[PDB]
């Protein structure tokens, strides 16, 4: 499986003050930013334009140029309607994308947040406001239900651009995808043992504290946390009783080892 | 509402003391996301400090990972230092020396 997602955030500080800026990843790869002080969308690969031609490439980008404007004129139109009843400083985020699944599948999303909380999608062919949401929100939210060009358009991008694009990009990239980076590990510290997990790619890896061939139970294991190199850090950490760290090891499987684990013992 | 950052500080490669590294700071459930963020050497701020683009998780929270070449050794310390409008202080947390 792979999600596709691009990630808006924008600001709205003021009458006078907002930015917008974008991020687009592929799992848990980034493939384009979109910095507000940007006119055009970065990649961040060399396969950033999937199978897009140059010219196919520009005319997407075109509409996302409109659209960035449209959006900030909208919002800012919206709040002065509105005001003093909804005052500056807001947060608008967006999540929009597809989920690309075993076969030729797909799902697509759009996912709108305000202060950080989500409040409305794209569903079908229409905006709608998600229970629990504002209902100040609901009028603006019919508004832009009449405009059938918008509606169109967003129809098109999450049920045929978005999965057409990220097949194109999954052939594009598929060395940087398929990569395999290999896991150091390292320990250190009743206590508290540490094994240190990092560098590994893909994301899947097994992490244990073994004595001998029993798994030991107590094994907990910490968050996945990102190294800036597009590779991956872990922790797992076992509370031992003091003297009994003899015979522990720390165990990593992981794809790029081949069968051969690593095994780290204590006091080794 | 506002959300609070927390600041995980770790090592890319196995410290091991004179031998040059990276040091990561990554910071995590925070909103909103303006924020400053600096990588400390014996308390005082490191120049060079790279940073990703700010991103946000499923629950809509930010993110973001600074990350600085260090080379550790057993007179200096390392810390993460955060500005937010969440807090009232800058918070900061110390590398512990192990991860
Ligand atoms: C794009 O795909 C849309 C479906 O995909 C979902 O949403 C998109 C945005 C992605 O996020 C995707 O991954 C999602 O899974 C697709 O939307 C569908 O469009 C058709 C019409 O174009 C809708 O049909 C109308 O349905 C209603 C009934 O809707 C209610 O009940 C159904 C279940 O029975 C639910 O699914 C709905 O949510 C509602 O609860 C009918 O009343 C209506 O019939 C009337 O109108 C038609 C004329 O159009 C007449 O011929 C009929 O006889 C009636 O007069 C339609 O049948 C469908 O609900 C909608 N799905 C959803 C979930 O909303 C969209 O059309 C695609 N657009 C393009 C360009 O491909
Ligand atoms: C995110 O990106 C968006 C989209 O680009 C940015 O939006 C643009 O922002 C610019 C700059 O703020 C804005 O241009 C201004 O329009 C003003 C009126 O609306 C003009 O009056 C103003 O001109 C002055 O500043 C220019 C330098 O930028 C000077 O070249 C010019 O000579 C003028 O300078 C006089 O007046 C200024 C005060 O404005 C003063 O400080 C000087 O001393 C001098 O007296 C700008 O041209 C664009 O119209 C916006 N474009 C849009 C909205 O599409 C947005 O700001 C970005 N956000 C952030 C935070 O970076
Ligand atoms: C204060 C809290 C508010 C909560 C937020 C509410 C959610 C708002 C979502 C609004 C999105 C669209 C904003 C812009 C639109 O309103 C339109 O102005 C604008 C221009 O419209 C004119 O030109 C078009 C030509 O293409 C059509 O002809 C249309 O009929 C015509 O009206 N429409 C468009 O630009 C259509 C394309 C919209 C794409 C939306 C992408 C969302 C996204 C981006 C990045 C990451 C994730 C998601
Ligand atoms: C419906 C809005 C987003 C969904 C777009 C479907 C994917 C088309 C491929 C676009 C690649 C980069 C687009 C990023 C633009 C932006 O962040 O505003
Ligand atoms: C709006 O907020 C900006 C950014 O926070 C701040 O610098 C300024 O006070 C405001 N700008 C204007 C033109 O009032």
């Amino acid at each position: 499986n792979y999600t596709f997602r691009c990630l808006q955030m924008s600001s709205f500080a003021n009458r006078s003050w907002s930015r917008t800026d974008s991020v687009v990843w592929l799992g848990d790869l980034q493939t384009h930013r979109w910095s507000n002080d940007s006119a055009t969308i970065s990649f961040t690969k060399p396969w950033s334009q999937g199978k897009l031609s140059n010219q196919q490439w520009e005319k997407l980008q075109h509409m996302f140029q409109v659209y960035r404007v449209s959006f900030t004129r909208d919002i800012q139109e919206l709040v002065k309607m509105m005001s003093p009843k909804e005052d500056y400083p807001i947060e608008i985020q967006l999540s929009a994308g597809c989920e690309m699944y075993p076969g030729n599948a797909s799902e697509s999303f759009l996912h709108v947040a305000f202060q950080g909380k989500y409040v409305v999608r794209f569903w079908g062919t229409s905006w709608q406001t998600v229970p629990g949401a504002p209902s100040w929100l609901d009028l603006p939210i019919k508004v832009l239900n009449a405009d059938q060009g918008t509606s169109a358009t967003v129809q098109m991008l999450l049920n045929d651009t978005c999965p057409l694009f990220v097949r194109g990009l999954l052939e594009a990239g598929k060395s940087d995808l398929e990569k395999q980076e290999k896991p150091v590990a390292w320990l250190s510290s009743h206590r508290q043992l540490v094994c240190h997990v990092s560098g590994f790619y893909p994301k899947p890896v097994w992490v244990m504290w073994m004595r001998g061939d029993q798994e030991q139970q107590g094994t907990h294991r910490g968050d996945f946390l990102p190294n800036a190199d597009e590779t991956w850090y872990l922790q797992a950490t076992l509370d031992v009783e003091a003297g009994e760290e003899a015979g522990l090891a720390c165990r990593v499987k992981h794809s790029s080892l081949g069968g051969q684990d690593i095994i780290l013992y204590w006091g080794s | 509402i506002q959300k609070t950052p927390q600041i995980q500080v770790y090592s890319r490669h196995p410290p091991e003391n004179g031998k040059p590294n990276i040091l990561n700071c990554y910071v995590t459930q925070f909103h909103p996301p303006h924020i400053e963020i600096q990588m400390l050497k014996n308390g005082k701020k490191i120049p060079k400090v790279e940073m990703s683009d700010m991103s946000f998780s499923k629950d809509w929270s930010f993110y973001i990972l600074a990350h600085t070449e260090f080379t550790p050794t057993e007179t200096d310390t390392y810390a993460c230092r955060v500005k937010h409008a969440s807090m009232a202080e800058p918070k900061t947390v110390y590398w512990d020396r192990d991860m």
